[PDB]
């Protein structure tokens, strides 16, 4: 469930473009979780995601 | 398409399982996420406010209990803690029979296979069950009652 | 059906029947060993708990902990056998309350121990989130000289799980008074949290 | 049928009109431009109910299916607004009453009661709304909804009883049909626009998290 509800908080922060919390909500969706994250359910279709965090001056 | 859940006291997931009928051959596709915890979270609300009191003599089953707007959920209580959530229904009807009896023989019948394991003392409470056995013998315990 | 894992699996279209690898009967055997075995095994489990543990609380709290453990599974199949293989009728009425489920310690969690029944379940004078049980001869704890009482947290231990299960959280204690002929009668003085009591106190 | 047609829309509108024009904001009461309204201290919808119980009737005795239950509407914020907030006890609904007498949904005599019933009442005429077929208020006339009007009925039926239920708890209590009575969106709300989906699911989410039911 909140592998799902993050998911959806960074869907959301992508579209209405709030960076700091893009930043906030990736990371600790990186940091709390990802033993359930193989290179499928879109980890490897993660990471083009924060990039955009790391070119920007966010985390 | 049937859908079994055991949801704890802290909103952890014991156990928690789909199966198919083969007439349907998948299920629930595009709809196998919102029919997943939230609903789910919400019935633990329901029966979070229905056990405790006496009135909405059988205070464990209770049966058909609510319904979103694509099919309708139904229940049960133990005292253990654990509260046996079955979801179910092909996708296409709205799928409203509820046997109330003989599924009212699956919950007290999948109690034991909980008991069971729960006497195993080097199984603590709120950490889920990988048994390879009990989970082949519920659907076959769903095959009395499908 | 891992944490890990999704709750994924396949269709029903096969049979997986028995498949036990392991399920038998559950039903109220009887084998009544001897007292002198078991008073053993209690003896041995308090000595290793003055090795390891440096002070009175923390030792009553770790030996409470064994109750927390094994009070959750008496409570279960215990009511399973009262209150209801299994060719089931039905399975009965759940705690309404607080004096039905400490009527249930004084019904049949006793005489499913100890052969008979706590003497008195008295509901207290001054105020009503304590509550206290009477044990008249305790009967795990009675070779030891109960001038420390802190031997008898067992069945603290073993009751606080018997209703921490049943979502009154509890502060349980033991005290000894020899109120009558019956020498070394040990009062479990339990008390209650202010919150499910005032889920009692909405409407009682 | 068309004395029916016109006496339905100038019941409406006269209805709509002398409602939202007397004791709009009456505690200074500006006294001058007396034309379209009494308009002084004491001018709280007294004629607004008066109009509102012909128009129920001419309404009645039309005979619609659409626009007749804004006519319980009119009666329903009559016997709220001019007999609950500046009432001062005088709460003059006897041809409302009749009219609960003749409809639907009589014999209350409460506060939050009747409201209830003719909200009640209003929702089976809306639902007798059947097919209407045709465009009413002209904003839009054939990409429109009576989906987009229901959904207004209902959330004005659920802010208007949803908080008597106090979160005091035994203060005013009554039973918890709320989420029983709540679940009947079983229309599909795909999008006839954004602003109204962001509303209804504002306050869809506030009274679960007012009657604490968070999940």
């Amino acid at each position: 469930l909140q592998k799902k509800i993050l998911q959806l908080c960074i869907k959301v922060s992508r579209k209405i473009n709030d960076f700091e919390y893009v930043a906030k909500f990736s990371s600790i969706l990186i940091t709390k979780y990802t033993h359930l994250l193989n290179q499928s359910e879109q980890d490897a279709l993660f990471k083009e995601y924060i990039q955009p965090s790391i070119t920007n001056e966010s985390i | 398409p049937q859908y079994f859940a055991i949801i704890g006291k802290k909103d952890n997931p014991v156990y928690e399982i789909e199966f198919t009928n083969a007439e349907n051959p998948q299920g629930f596709p595009q709809d196998l996420k919102e029919l997943n915890p939230f609903i789910l979270h919400a019935s633990l609300d329901i029966v979070e406010d229905l056990q405790w009191q006496i009135n909405p003599t059988d205070n464990c089953y209770l049966g058909k209990v609510d319904h979103f707007y694509g099919l309708a959920i139904t229940a049960y209580i133990s005292y253990s803690g654990m509260k046996f959530v079955m979801i179910h229904g092909n996708s296409a009807n709205s799928s409203v029979v509820i046997d109330d009896n003989n599924m009212r023989s699956f919950y007290q019948e999948v109690h034991e296979l909980y008991v069971k394991t729960l006497m195993n003392p080097f199984y603590k409470i709120t950490d889920p069950i990988r048994s390879p056995a009990f989970d082949s013998r519920v659907r076959t315990l769903a095959r009395k009652h499908l | 059906t891992v944490g890990p894992k999704q709750a994924i699996t396949s269709e029903a279209s096969t049979t997986y029947i028995p498949s036990r690898i392991y399920s038998e009967s559950l039903l109220f055997k009887r084998q009544e060993a001897s007292l002198s075995a078991m008073a053993f095994l209690f003896q041995e489990m308090i000595s290793q708990l003055h090795r390891t543990c440096k002070t009175a609380g923390d030792f009553e709290t770790k030996l409470s902990d064994y109750g927390h453990n094994i009070g959750i599974r008496l409570l279960e199949l215990l009511n399973f056998r009262a209150s209801s293989s299994n060719y089931i009728t039905k399975m009965r009425r759940r705690d309404l309350k607080i004096l039905d489920i400490l009527q249930f310690i004084h019904g049949t969690l006793w005489s499913y121990l100890f052969n008979h029944v706590s003497d008195d379940l008295v509901k207290s004078s001054e105020r009503d989130n304590e509550y206290m049980i009477v044990d008249n001869f305790p009967t795990l704890t009675q070779f030891i000289p109960g001038e420390n009482v802190s031997c008898e947290y067992f069945v603290c231990g073993i009751i606080k799980g018997f209703l921490f299960n049943a979502g009154f959280p509890c502060g349980v204690t033991a005290h000894r008074m020899p109120q009558g002929g019956h020498s070394q009668r040990t009062v479990y003085l339990i008390q209650f949290d202010r919150q499910v009591l005032d889920r009692e106190g909405l409407r009682f | 049928r068309s004395q029916q047609k016109s006496l339905g829309r100038q019941m409406k509108i006269l209805g709509n009109f002398q409602l939202l024009a007397g004791r709009y904001v009456d505690a200074l009461n500006s006294f001058v431009d007396a034309i379209t309204t009494l308009y002084k201290v004491r001018d709280y919808l007294w004629l607004g109910s008066a109009l509102d119980g012909i128009s129920i009737c001419f309404l009645l005795l039309s005979y619609r299916n659409s626009i007749s239950i804004a006519a319980m509407q009119s009666p329903r914020n009559s016997i709220m607004s001019l007999s609950a907030p500046a009432l001062n006890i005088d709460v003059e609904n006897i041809n409302l009453p009749l009219l609960i007498k003749c409809i639907s949904d009589k014999v209350l005599y409460y506060y939050d009661l009747s409201l209830m019933h003719n909200s009640e009442y209003a929702p089976q005429v809306v639902y007798c709304e059947f097919l209407l077929k045709t465009l009413t208020f002209m904003t839009s006339c054939y990409k429109s909804s009576e989906f987009s009007k229901d959904v207004l009925d209902n959330i004005v039926k659920n802010q208007h009883r949803a908080l008597s239920d106090i979160p005091n708890s035994p203060m005013f209590p009554r039973f918890e049909v709320y989420f029983y009575s709540n679940k009947l969106f079983e229309l599909q709300l795909k999008e006839m626009q954004v602003e109204a989906q962001i509303k209804i699911y504002s306050t869809m989410a506030e009274v679960y998290r007012l009657l604490g039911y968070k999940r």
